[PDB]
């Protein structure tokens, strides 16, 4: 009679939450934090005229 | 075998959510044209501008009332607007109709100026109201920029300051537009009465003034967050690895043989400390006269 | 520095406990057998 | 020899369906739902003059 | 007046099948092993 | 039995991601009215083309 | 102009005039913007975001 050998389980994922999040055309948040600095990116905002 | 207690952490992957309030004025400008047996609107250019922190901490704060006149800066040039196109007034400050739990907002107008004239010539308005909005911040790793229950994404980070080192944090704008003020009594616009000192910070950006009251990066935000306290476990000594059984989970995690540091994860000051109060609590609560500690 | 990733599932460690439950408990039983016999 | 004891397994989750919806910076219904009643709530939009 | 809450995975409940069909197998076999012996 | 080796192919749920540029101006239209101690923008007509 | 997102534009000023006071005066600002932008597409692939 023969024992069971110790096995050890891996946490298998077929996808990742990121994977799982980058199925959409587009983030709001993503478009969001990158078009809200427009005016920040292409002008001064702290000069006076 | 080696029995025990234990406390599973999982890794925190919420956005840390706090409270603001954001200081805006609608100013609204209509251009009708009176026409023979109408009027027609032919432009409405509506704008939020900031109420600044002076107007802020010096009517809003003091006597819960806000200027009838917005002074801002558009196109770099100091601009200003007027209600009705009337003198100022200091208007009060009156709760929303919609004031339900959490979310609130106190307003100055309920009106919308414009004017007709003589048919056959244009007409400019002009409307300004105040706005003050409890609204819900929320931050996401590494915490240099949080969004607003508005829509508004501010690109400074939440624990910019000007003490304990706060000042190397994140900030997208000029240092002319942060305030700070320790020991600020904000006002409850319900109340009428001051509530109590805490440390405030405030930035104007182009189109609002958010202010919220800070707290130190160490005490707020924390990498990982507890999922589980287990009150019996068993730590196994298996070939180059520990197993530890969780008979009341049906769950066996395996470690290595060698302890981690959780000094190479940012932000894990939290799990020392709450795992030691939580074990004892455990400890004293079930093991006090059968075991004793290792 | 760097950050701890966990994954959304905890059914692998059931999985491992329940290996490890029968595992032992026949193995116990297999051993009984062998001596008795 | 000794029989195998019965176990009831418990439904374990690391995160919940709301701590997966939790993980952005902005809601676009959020943000819709609160936003897209500033008129009512700023304004009274039933009186005529 | 509530609302019932399910959890995304079943693959509790399929460890729970799997551990009673094992369990009960097992179970049979060790009862005939020592009433046989 | 039969020793081997094998390759597991899951379905691809994430979006095709590739770079590009994108060329506009920004046409902004100021309109001022000046008046006795203030100036006051009574229009800005911001515009991409 | 960090790593990947990068823009090259050439005004950092927006143009407006007040006049004399009682008047309308019109400015007008052209501001030419080129980004470099990350597009993103879903299947079965008839638009890009």
């Amino acid at each position: 009679l023969t024992l069971l050998k110790d096995r050890e389980f891996m946490p298998l994922r077929v996808y990742t939450r990121d994977e799982l999040r980058d199925t959409g055309l587009l983030d709001y948040s993503e478009i969001q934090r990158r078009n809200q600095m427009h005016s920040l990116r292409f002008y001064d905002i702290d000069k006076v005229v | 075998f080696t029995e025990g207690i234990a406390v599973v952490y999982k890794e925190n992957i919420a956005a840390y959510k706090f409270k603001a309030t954001v200081y805006y004025k609608d100013v609204i400008v209509s251009t009708a044209w009176a026409g023979s047996s109408y009027t027609q609107i032919t432009n409405r250019y509506a704008d939020r501008v900031p109420i600044p922190v002076s107007e802020i901490t010096d009517t809003i704060d003091k006597f819960g009332k806000c200027s009838s006149k917005a002074t801002y800066v558009r196109n770099n040039h100091k601009v200003e607007a007027f209600n009705e196109d009337k003198n100022p007034q200091d208007m009060p400050l009156i709760a929303s109709k919609y004031n339900s739990v959490g979310s609130k907002a106190w307003h100055t107008t309920n009106d919308t100026y414009m004017v007709a004239g003589t048919p056959g010539t244009y007409r400019t308005g002009t409307s300004v109201n105040c706005i003050i909005e409890e609204v819900e911040a929320r931050s996401i790793f590494p915490y240099d920029s949080f969004g607003l229950s508005t829509g508004d994404i501010i690109y400074m980070s939440p624990f910019f300051g000007l003490r304990d080192g706060a000042y190397r944090e994140h900030s997208n704008y000029a240092m002319d537009r942060f305030h700070q003020f320790e020991g600020y009594r904000q006002r409850d616009l319900d109340t009428r009465a001051l509530l109590e000192p805490a440390a405030r910070n405030f930035l104007v950006t182009p189109h609002l003034t958010v202010g919220w009251n800070w707290k130190p990066k160490r005490t707020e935000v924390c990498s990982l967050v507890k999922w589980r306290e287990v009150e019996d476990v068993v730590r196994d000594e298996y070939a180059h690895n520990f197993r530890f059984t969780m008979k009341t989970l049906s769950t066996t995690f395996i470690s290595e043989t060698n302890e981690f540091n959780l000094n190479q994860i940012h932000l894990s000051q939290c799990v020392k400390e709450e795992a030691r109060a939580i074990i004892n609590r455990i400890y004293t609560t079930r093991y006090n006269s059968s075991h004793v500690r290792t | 520095n760097r950050t701890i990733t966990t994954t959304s599932s905890v059914e692998f460690a059931m999985l491992q406990f329940t290996y490890d439950h029968i595992q032992e408990h026949v193995n116990e039983m297999l051993a009984r057998i062998s001596s008795s016999w």
